[PDB]
């Protein structure tokens, strides 16, 4: 018994095992807005848009 | 925005006006969330 409890404990004498674990976040944004206002205006004839 | 204006003023004011807007405005939003996941398990992307 006691050799066999001897064998697992060799098994059991093992080190933690740590990960490095990278995760990477890429985040890409990429904006056009165009407005356009087009004017008219005229008050002789009272004319404007 | 839309005015169509008739003045007359020299003889006598009078005004006549047709007034008209049309307005077009169309937004289209297509998103797409990719998410791995166990089997049977949840997993969840939120982007908000």
């Amino acid at each position: 018994r006691l050799d066999e409890l001897r064998r697992i404990v060799s098994q059991l004498d093992i080190p933690v095992r740590q990960v490095m674990i990278e995760a990477r976040i890429v985040e890409a944004n990429v904006g056009y807005d165009k407005s356009l206002g087009v004017r008219w205006g005229g008050a002789y004839h009272k004319g404007n848009w | 925005s839309g005015i169509g204006i008739g003045f007359i003023t020299d003889n006598i004011i009078l005004d006549l006006q047709l007034s008209a807007m049309e307005k077009t405005g169309n937004g289209e939003i297509v998103s797409q969330p990719k998410v791995v996941t166990s089997d049977k398990e949840t997993a969840k992307i939120l982007k908000g």
